[PDB]
RNA sequence: CGAGCUGGAGAUACGCUUUGACUCGGGGAUGUCCGAAUGGGGAAACCCACCUCGUAAGAGGUAUCCGCAAGGAUGGGAACUCAGGGAACUGAAACAUCUCAGUACCUGAAGGAGAAGAAAGAGAAUUCGAUUCCGUUAGUAGCGGCGAGCGAACCCGGAUCAGCCCAAUCAAGCCGAAGUGGCUGGAAAGCUACACCUCAGAAGGUGAGAGUCCUGUAGGCGAACGAGAGGUCGUUGUUCGUGAAACGAUGACUGAAUCCGCGCGGACCACCGCGCAAGGCUAAAUACUCCCAGUGACCGAUAGCGCAUAGUACCGUGAGGGAAAGGUGAAAAGAACCCCGGGAGGGGAGUGAAAGAGAACCUGAAACCGUGGACUUACAAGCAGUCAUGGCACCUUAUGCGUGUUAUGGCGUGCCUAUUGAAGCAUGAGCCGGCGACUUAGACCUGACGUGCGAGCUUAAGUUGAAAAACGGAGGCGGAGC
RNA sequence: GUAGGGGAGCGUUCAGUCCGCGGAGAAGCCAUACCGGAAGGAGUGGUGGAGCCGACUGAAGUGCGGAUGCCGGCAUGAGU
């Protein structure tokens, strides 16, 4: 059986170059007249995983995309 | 698990033949074919000879009573024999007349 | 870098699996080999395939025996096999390149023997094994070695077979097992100018 | 393939019960209960190595101690006596001096109570 | 028969159980718990009952495939090919096996002499590099 | 075929057979009664009739459905195929959509295959051209309480190739090379000395292991008979879960054009492309394995099928469940006869190489039961051991580092499991013997070790060969990231 | 030194190859004071009556005291 890929892991995670694991901040749907406008520009963003995350996002994604 | 199984059912010799007996006891030995059975593989011989014993029944007779009669062999401890060489022999299927099957040696024919 | 027999002696060609042949990828080549041809023809039952009933045989608890469900268990005389061979495969691709290397190396170290045998034409009258052994004999090959001979000539084999010490091969049925597990090698020689190049 | 036991629990096992003879009982009749049996005489064993050194450095000391007092002396004022004289002698020697030789053993006496002075 | 294996080819297996040797009793599975249970599952994205890091996390955009340009260097086009050409069928034979795909040539390293190349698109500094060395680059109709 | 035969059965008698038996191959004749059962009935294998011929004996006919007739159908068949109907456990660490899964099961129809098939197509090159199957694309595109998880197709490489008609050689069998002498042994195949055939050294049988003793093998011969439309509502199919939902598919209602016409191309329009629905058949590649043959780093009597055969004994009203089972000897020469006993059993004798093989018959372990002998025990508190010493005994890895056995002293809380903590009055366990538990798979993922190539590396299906392997570049991995 | 990680090995069947034994007697069984650091391994003798050891290499249905485990035989309770 091949193993399959991760589809919740698609949309949500990036790998990079080196082979590290990326996401998008989070808090930004609903949390905003909060704001402050910092914040809101802080988590549209885009950030790695702090590391002990990396494995298994990995596994969720065999083929890196 | 038949012994004619091995050997096709199939006798290598008549009765009446005369035989000379190749491995065992009784090497050399000769006689005729008295009785020859080919699916078993046995074979008579005037001398194999064995002494057998006829216990209780009353017949023949109330009392025992002991009695000397050939026992059979395997077809393999017999051969066709060779009136000029005179020893165990092989067979060569050569042909007669008139429609008849023979068998030789290396100089035939018995 | 070795002479022929009957009908030439060139044979300088052949460039060689050094240092001094290696063991180790000859084993690689060797093990693959046998893998290649196991049948892979075990097979047992397990608790599936046992032919046992799968009601339960009496009550969970009550009873003061130990709990069982099945007689078609593998704690269980006349059961299934726990964890028995089912009929699998052991066929593997070995690399092409060491395919080829190996049979090189094997080439090589019959070699360094010197027990090649590089030969052209032979001379076995028409198909008698009597006259491969006087052939033979010529040859030096006396009988206390077992000897590989490869050809292309449906008679020579068709004179050797029958005899104990020689096994026969057509064409390319060359490999690696067959060769090292004999002593001497006929090449024949034919063959050789060809797998160089 | 298929591998039975054929051969080597019963090895095994004869290995355990040959070393059990003795025993009492299934103690070195039955397997299981000879095997056991093993375990707690490894314990003993191992322990009583060390322990019978422990038991013949006593067995010594009450015989020198019975020697000395023979001559009117205890044994510890005998043993510094010993060591001031620098007589330097084993005690399972000193037992075997003491129970052997009478006069030799006097003599230790003599100097070590000289030693003492 | 003669023959060995490499030393360190072949290590062999973990036979877990088989005695105080050796990994007794539990074999490596340690005491109790769904962990040492033997049933296949988990399985591997499970973290606590929880709510998953993952599920956690803003999904971005959308997915598209699109086109994906297979990358000509010029450093490999360069120093030590010594010019057999571009063409169409002449840059398989050399390197750069993709089919499927259209060609793309960007910078790498460095050029000097002159070429004629024949890709799909090119970056704006592979075709002024090239140019400015005496060759041209040549994108169809 | 050519001398034996009279089934397993081995047992006495009768006898058959060179006028060709027995066995093998091939056709016919006979073929009671039941079972689709079909004359009517019926609790299968039994009861009762009617008609035509016949002298009676006997023979033949008497079901239902399609058809004028001829003729066809009914029933059965392990798996494999299609079709009508269609679960739940379970996974989602609860559950309802979802998943298990169109799986299990039920019914139907049919064959040695079946299905499918001759584009109102796939598709994006104005490319390809019936279907099925394998590899691959590819866990990609997509699907999804966007959770669990589900998951194509096109291209490319293979296997096999096909498109036509209608409505205005194998199955019996035969021939078939080459060795003798001495030695061990109960027995020759083994040993030994010389010797031969090999297109034949595959294999089995022969008193132990046989190229050359038998059957065979390579090779050759071989038969009279024998065989080769659209719509709306309600839904669903493919990756298709109402999603923006195309398309097919019908249950209900409704219902157009026929060539400047019609249908598609993922709402929808124009344009540009591909297509001729509503009429049928079609071999080949594919699946399976009751049966047959060959093979095996499969099993050899708790193994392997449940069976060294049995769906039996046995259990159950029934559906249904369901065992254990093996071995004299080379050859029955299967122990005449004598002794004790009603017999059973045994002791002789005799046979045998061996009855240290006697029919409760290969080896014959352990638990467990006894006889005999050594040293020992009737003032003793004990997890039975262990250490030390003394006594007796014994001398084939043995006169010392001894072996057995003991007296007395010191010391000592069974094993396993589970636990903060086990001698525990916590769990398991009568005993010994056998069976008994970390494996397999994928051409998946990720490391360590090793090997081959190395800026390159590698093939898969398959093709051919095959007492081997070689080809096969489709594909896949590196090569650039963001 | 418990869970656990790591390292070097012992033994079992089957397989390839090499060595080689075996009716002046194999495997199996039985006794034993010898050998090896341990799994274990030999020597001799008794049994048995036809097959088998050692070495290197390969593949496993490969090592038991437990599971109120499974099949089987035989104990205890009891001459009750
Ligand atoms: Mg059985
Ligand atoms: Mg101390
Ligand atoms: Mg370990
Ligand atoms: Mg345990
Ligand atoms: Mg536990
Ligand atoms: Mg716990
Ligand atoms: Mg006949
Ligand atoms: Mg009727
Ligand atoms: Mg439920
Ligand atoms: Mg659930
Ligand atoms: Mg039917
Ligand atoms: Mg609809
Ligand atoms: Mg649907
Ligand atoms: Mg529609
Ligand atoms: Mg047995
Ligand atoms: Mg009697
Ligand atoms: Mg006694
Ligand atoms: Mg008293
Ligand atoms: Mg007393
Ligand atoms: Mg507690
Ligand atoms: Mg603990
Ligand atoms: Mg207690
Ligand atoms: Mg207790
Ligand atoms: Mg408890
Ligand atoms: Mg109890
Ligand atoms: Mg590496
Ligand atoms: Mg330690
Ligand atoms: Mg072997
Ligand atoms: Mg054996
Ligand atoms: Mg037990
Ligand atoms: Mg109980
Ligand atoms: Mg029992
Ligand atoms: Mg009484
Ligand atoms: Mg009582
Ligand atoms: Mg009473």
């Amino acid at each position: 059986p091949k193993m399959k890929t991760h589809k919740m892991a698609k949309r949500r995670i990036k790998i990079t170059g080196t082979g590290k694991v990326m996401a998008f901040k989070s808090g930004k749907r609903h949390q905003n007249t909060g704001k402050s406008g910092d914040e809101i520009r802080g988590k549209g963003k885009g950030f790695v995983l702090a590391k002990a995350e990396w494995a298994r996002m990995k596994l969720m994604l065999p083929r890196g995309k | 698990p038949s012994a004619g199984s091995h050997h096709n059912d199939k006798l290598h010799f008549k009765k009446g033949d005369t035989v000379i007996v190749l491995s065992g006891k009784h090497k050399g030995q000769t006689g005729k074919v008295l009785l020859a059975l080919p699916r078993d593989q046995k074979v008579v011989v005037e001398g194999v000879n064995v002494i057998t014993k006829n216990v209780k029944p009353s017949m023949t007779n109330p009392q025992g009573g002991q009695e000397q009669r050939e026992l059979a062999l395997h077809a393999s401890k017999v051969a066709l024999v060779d009136p000029e060489t005179g020893k165990a022999t092989r067979v060569r299927k050569q042909i007669v007349d008139g429609k008849k099957v023979r068998v030789a040696v290396a100089s035939g024919k018995t | 870098a070795q002479i022929n027999v009957i009908g030439q002696n060139g044979g300088r060609t052949i460039e060689l699996p050094l240092p001094e042949v290696n063991s180790g990828v000859l084993h690689e080549v060797v093990t693959w080999q046998l893998a290649s041809r196991r049948r892979g023809t075990a097979s047992t039952r397990t608790r599936a395939q046992v032919s046992k009933t799968g009601r339960k045989m009496y009550g969970q608890k009550g009873t003061g025996n130990a709990r069982h469900g099945d007689r078609s268990v593998p704690t269980f005389v006349g059961g299934g096999v726990a964890f028995g061979p089912k009929p699998r495969s052991y066929d593997y691709t070995l690399p092409r390149q060491v395919r080829q290397l190996g049979l090189a190396m094997a080439i090589a170290s019959r070699q360094e023997g010197g027990k090649l045998v590089a030969v052209d034409g032979f001379d076995i009258a028409d198909a008698k094994t009597k006259n491969f052994i006087s052939w033979a004999k010529q040859n030096g090959l006396d009988g206390t070695e077992k000897v590989l001979l490869v050809t292309d000539d449906e008679n020579t084999r068709r004179a050797a077979r029958n005899v104990s010490w020689v096994s026969v091969l057509p064409v390319a049925g060359v490999n690696v097992y067959d060769i090292l597990r004999h002593d001497r090698l006929v090449i024949d020689a034919a063959a050789l100018e060809i797998v160089e190049e | 393939p298929r591998a039975k036991t054929g051969i080597v629990r019963r090895r095994r096992h004869k290995k355990v019960l040959k070393r059990a003879k003795g025993f009492w009982g299934s103690r070195s009749k039955q397997y299981r209960n000879a095997f056991q049996t093993l375990l707690n005489a490894a314990t003993y064993e191992y322990r009583d190595r060390r322990n019978k050194k422990r038991d013949f450095r006593r067995l010594w000391i009450q015989r020198i101690n019975a020697g000395a007092r023979l001559h009117g002396m205890n044994y510890s004022t005998f043993i510094n006596g010993l060591k001031r004289a620098n007589i330097d002698l084993n005690r399972k020697v000193l037992a075997d001096i003491a129970a052997r030789e009478p006069e030799a053993f006097k003599a230790l006496v003599d100097a070590s109570r000289n030693a003492r002075q | 028969h003669d023959l060995k294996p490499t030393p360190g080819s072949r290590k062999d297996r973990k036979r877990v159980g088989r005695g105080p040797g050796g990994t007794d009793k539990t074999a490596g599975r340690g005491h109790k718990g769904q962990k040492s249970r033997s049933g296949a599952g988990k399985g591997a994205f499970f973290e606590g009952g929880r709510s998953r890091l993952i599920a956690r996390l803003p999904k971005r955009g959308f997915n598209n495939v699109g086109t994906t340009y297979e990358v000509v260097k010029l450093s490999q086009l360069q120093d030590l090919e010594d010019t057999t050409f571009d063409r169409d069928t002449l840059e398989a034979y050399r390197l750069v096996r993709r089919k499927n795909r259209p060609v793309k040539l960007l910078a790498s390293g460095e050029i000097s002499r002159a070429v004629t190349v024949h890709v799909d698109a090119a970056s704006a500094a592979a075709i002024k590099a090239v140019e400015a060395a005496g060759g041209r680059v040549v994108l169809p109709e």
